[PDB]
């Protein structure tokens, strides 16, 4: 069982107010995770992959980073465009796993 | 004297030092400077020379103005004394063609000059300086070769060519070369899918290529030939680190027999060191144009799709411009094993800057040593607005 | 231009298998791997499995085993994927899609529209 | 052919005369002449060259703008014929670095080239112009040579390396050289407490330098080293006759191990003859600049702490710019003995004239002989106004 937690499960916020979203993996995975994002009715996109790494054709807004078991993926500004479940998976072993997903609204 | 032979191995790299560098553009500001574009080294058993294709032109002269272009037919390929500028009262043409290669087999020197349209192109083989033999197209679209320092082994002299689509399955042909006479040639094979401008270097008998894909991946292909065989096969490098620009971020898996995907139809001539432990691979730095350049110690980076590096040098910073870079040797030095080289050339002007109707290069070299040594980047230097 | 296109929805009655197809465009198709994953309504991801790209090894979710299994048509450059005595519970939209490395996984790049299956 | 052996001794010298005299800075008004300081002479068996270190650019070029500084990293070492002017169609780059050191063994050439940053700094030691061997920083700060000809006696070519404060205890290597690879090395004995820049020559076994002291005084420090031992020793020259600048006034009693103080942290690299009743030393006129420059016949100037001049020779006024000068000798020539010779370098443009924003030099070198010759006086000659 490789397990991975989303932490806020929820959160909302502003367009332009910049937020991060974590992921905690139980196993040791190291760089193995990939982040994507999704929105209702479409199949998931992807955003960052091997932890760092942006993906081409995704904004240059979208970063993040890793130290232990805790990967993050943070913003600079909010698009009015990226509100969507967010989705941390586990590459690392098979089976290969998602975590829960998070999801940012907007703040009202 | 009698044939270079390449018996001898690769030296320990573990940091590299500055071996050349010419300045000419800086020095161009006020003096009889050509405008050159796409530089080799090369050397001879006496003698290391600086190689570029020359638009028949001075960098400040009205010539200068569309010197944009890959082939005019203005075109040279010039030699000059490593780290002086190429001038026109210094130079010596080696032949004539926009595409080329060439190097000393110990004897004499080759040197093969590619020239005519895209579609009725050809190949002149040139030996001791006289032309020797030539080579028509095949596939009647801009036959092209190396534009770097062939390699030799007992007076074979293996070239690689490609004719056809860039964007597209060229086809690709090895020819092995003997006094500027054509001893025979082979399609390519193996798993690589697309070649073009390879980078090679001979060890412990045996010539290594480091060559680019311009169709499918940043993950360059590698030719390994044997000169004695006449035989070759080749691969991708399955690091995960890609070398090419533009590229993808890196990934932590690579591949081994297929392309790297994420940016088509481009690329950047450069090069590798495969050896082992001992392995080197060069890239710039960016991964959106082509500035910058280092260098990183990836161990197996050749086998291993995990491979990740263990150490590396900045050669150039992200801030100056970078260019073609490639691989080079003096298989005459005294020694034990082989001091591996390489060159980068550093473009300035068009298509970066617009404030110059011209391009132009620079040209930094650097050689490897056992020591461990301090580093220093190395732009060109110029300044732009001296020639506003 | 790289995209994967779906098998449209599909209704089945409880015991029935299901097949959905996923054809591959723009890119070589035996070099990539393949697998899907299921999103039943209201849920995330839930893995499938995954098919290795040269060889088809296969590499099934461990709570699906038994009622699943992948096949490729490399002359059609189709991916297939059936489940067997389907349940109620089983209806999910179902994605496949492609991954990097084709021997090994790092990556689900590109994903096809979704393939609804009711099970009623 | 076989290595120099240093059998011979030096010549009685009586008086100087012209060897030679590039006028580089007058040519340059309107000709491409690199913009260099820094200059040394050194011979081979068959000819004489200067050696400088270039800043990449013309005098009358944009990129002169700004050459005051030491290191750009744009600056190499070139070699041009005697009495040429250095221009950029006929110099020779021997290697690249901001800081080195030259010579002929008999067999073939050696040249050291430090480049890099001020605490990663790095030299690279080529022989018969390909890298051999390299040293790394020790102290982190400045690596940095003798900017003069070095001298071999049988293989064996003793080189003067310094790292750390330059106004404080930096430290100080010694190096033995041959065919470019390191046999031995030493730390810095003797009384001397501060060394920079060493200017040498051989004579009848045993190589004699003479350095600066840019930490506490003008009597400048002297490395006696045997190259056959490779050992060494260190002290002043006793003479009272002040020889760095800037300097105090000249009092009636020097001294030998210790530093005559007045003019702390500054002085321009100079040479001296030591040779008994034989002795000569080189000095600038003025005591408060760089200017002017005299030979003075003072016996046994090593030893003596109260000894005074008795004949002397004006080379430049003290109405004209003057700069580093050096001594060389030339090791091939015919004779019982070996002719003492010297360099002045005459420097123009910043720090002084502030009319230009360059800063360059012109060479100047004189012989001696054992006939006495009258004298004249040596002034680049340039216009600055031609400049402006
Ligand atoms: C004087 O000169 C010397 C000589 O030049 C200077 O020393 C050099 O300083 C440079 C600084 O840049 C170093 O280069 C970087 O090296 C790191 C890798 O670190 C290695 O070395 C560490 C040092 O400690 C050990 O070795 C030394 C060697 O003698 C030894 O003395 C010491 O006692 C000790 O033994 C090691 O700790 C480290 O290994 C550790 O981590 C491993 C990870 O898994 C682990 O397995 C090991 O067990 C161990 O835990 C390792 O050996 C390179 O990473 C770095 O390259 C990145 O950063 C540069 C910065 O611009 C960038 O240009 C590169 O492209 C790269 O950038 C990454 O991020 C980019 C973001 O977009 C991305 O695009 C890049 O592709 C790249 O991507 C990252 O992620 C991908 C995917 O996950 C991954 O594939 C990539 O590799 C990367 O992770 C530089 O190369 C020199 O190595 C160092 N040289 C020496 C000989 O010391 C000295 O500082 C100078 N002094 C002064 C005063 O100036
Ligand atoms: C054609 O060419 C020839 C060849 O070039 C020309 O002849 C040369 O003319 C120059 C003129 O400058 C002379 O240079 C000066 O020499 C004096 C020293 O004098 C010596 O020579 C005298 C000559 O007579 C004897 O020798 C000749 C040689 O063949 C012989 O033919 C003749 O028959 C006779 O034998 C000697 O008399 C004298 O010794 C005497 O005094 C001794 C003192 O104690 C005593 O012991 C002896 O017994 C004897 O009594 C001696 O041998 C140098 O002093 C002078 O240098 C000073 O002045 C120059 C001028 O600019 C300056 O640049 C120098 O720095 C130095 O300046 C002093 O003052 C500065 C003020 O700030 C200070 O900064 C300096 O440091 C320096 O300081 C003084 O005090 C300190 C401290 O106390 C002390 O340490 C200093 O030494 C100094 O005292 C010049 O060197 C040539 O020597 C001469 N050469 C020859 C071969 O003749 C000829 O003129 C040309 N013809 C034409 C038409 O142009
Ligand atoms: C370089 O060649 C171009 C092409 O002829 C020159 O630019 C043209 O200048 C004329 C002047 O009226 C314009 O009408 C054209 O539209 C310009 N063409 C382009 C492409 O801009 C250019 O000035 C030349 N540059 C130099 C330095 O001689
Ligand atoms: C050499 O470079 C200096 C430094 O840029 C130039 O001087 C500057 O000229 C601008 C012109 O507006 C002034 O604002 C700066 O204050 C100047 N800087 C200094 C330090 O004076 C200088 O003109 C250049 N000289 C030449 C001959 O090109
Ligand atoms: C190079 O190796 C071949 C192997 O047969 C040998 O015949 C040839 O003479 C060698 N060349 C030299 C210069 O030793
Ligand atoms: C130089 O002196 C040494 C002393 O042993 C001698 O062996 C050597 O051969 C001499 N060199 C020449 C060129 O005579």
């Amino acid at each position: 069982d490789i397990v991975m937690t989303q932490s806020p499960s929820s959160l909302s916020a502003s367009v332009g107010d910049r937020v991060t979203i974590s992921c905690r993996a139980s196993q040791s995975i190291s760089s193995y995770l990939n982040w994507y994002q999704q929105k209702p009715g479409k199949a998931p996109k992807l955003l960052i992959y091997a932890a760092s790494s942006l993906q081409s054709g995704v904004p240059s807004r979208f970063s993040g980073s890793a130290s232990g078991t805790d990967f993050t993926l943070t913003i600079s500004s909010l698009q009015p465009e990226d509100f969507a479940t967010y989705y941390c998976q586990q590459s690392y072993s098979a089976p290969f796993t998602f975590g829960p997903g998070t999801k940012v609204d907007i703040e009202r | 004297r009698n044939f270079n032979n390449l018996t001898k191995g690769l030296c320990t790299i573990n940091s590299w030092h500055i071996y050349g560098k010419d300045n000419a553009v800086r020095i161009g500001e006020s003096s009889d400077v050509l405008v050159t574009r796409e530089p080799y080294v090369s050397c001879d058993p006496d003698e290391c020379r600086f190689y570029a294709l020359s638009q028949g032109t001075t960098i400040r002269g009205k010539h200068s103005n569309g010197t944009i272009h890959d082939r005019s037919q203005y075109r040279a390929l010039i030699s000059w004394p490593l780290s002086s500028p190429p001038t026109v009262y210094n130079s010596r043409v080696e032949c004539i063609g926009w595409s080329s290669t060439s190097c000393h087999d110990g004897k004499s020197r080759m040197s093969i000059c590619i020239s005519g349209p895209n579609n009725n192109a050809s190949a002149v083989v040139w030996y001791n300086r006289r032309p020797v033999a030539e080579i028509n197209t095949w596939a009647r679209n801009i036959l092209r070769t190396q534009e770097s320092e062939c390699v030799c082994h007992n007076g074979v002299c293996p070239v690689v060519f490609t004719d056809g689509s860039a964007t597209g399955p060229a086809d690709t042909r090895i020819y092995y070369f003997k006094e500027g006479k054509i001893l025979k040639w082979e399609s390519l094979t193996g798993t690589a899918k697309h070649i073009e401008e390879c980078s090679c270097y001979g060890e412990r008998t045996g010539i290594t290529c480091t060559c680019r894909d311009n169709w499918q991946g940043s993950n360059r292909p590698v030719i390994q030939i044997d000169p004695v065989a006449m035989t070759h096969t080749s691969q991708y490098i399955c690091s995960p680190v890609l070398t090419d620009n533009p590229r993808p971020n890196d990934p932590n898996i690579g591949k081994c027999n297929d392309p790297y995907p994420g940016n088509n139809n481009n690329g950047v001539k450069g090069f590798s060191y495969l050896d082992g432990a001992n392995t080197w691979l060069g890239r710039t730095i960016s991964t959106a144009s082509r500035s910058g350049y280092e260098m990183l110690k990836v161990p197996n980076a050749l086998t291993d799709d995990r491979s990740k590096p263990i150490q590396g040098q900045t050669i150039v910073l992200n801030a100056d411009w970078s260019g073609y870079s490639g691989s080079f040797m003096d298989y005459w030095a005294e020694g034990d094993c082989y001091r591996a080289c390489f060159y980068v050339e550093l473009i300035r002007g068009r298509p970066k800057e617009d404030k110059v109707w011209w391009t132009s290069n620079s040209i930094v070299s650097m050689c490897s040593s056992t020591e461990f040594l301090g580093q220093w980047n190395w732009p060109d230097g110029a300044k732009i607005e001296y020639f506003l | 231009q790289v995209q994967l296109v779906q098998s449209g929805a599909e209704v089945k009655r409880p015991g029935a298998s299901v097949k959905v197809s996923c054809k591959a465009s723009g890119y070589t198709f035996i070099s990539y791997g393949i697998s899907w994953v299921r999103q039943a309504p209201g849920q995330g991801l839930e893995w499938m499995g995954w098919i290795s790209a040269y060889n088809g090894n296969t590499n099934y979710a461990q709570n699906l085993q038994g009622r699943v299994t992948m096949t490729t048509d490399t002359s059609t450059s189709t991916a297939y994927m059936e489940l067997r005595s389907l349940r109620s519970d089983d209806t999910a939209v179902y994605y496949c899609a492609r991954v990097i490395p084709g021997t090994a996984v790092d990556y689900f790049d590109y994903w096809g529209q979704g393939t609804l299956v009711t099970v009623s």
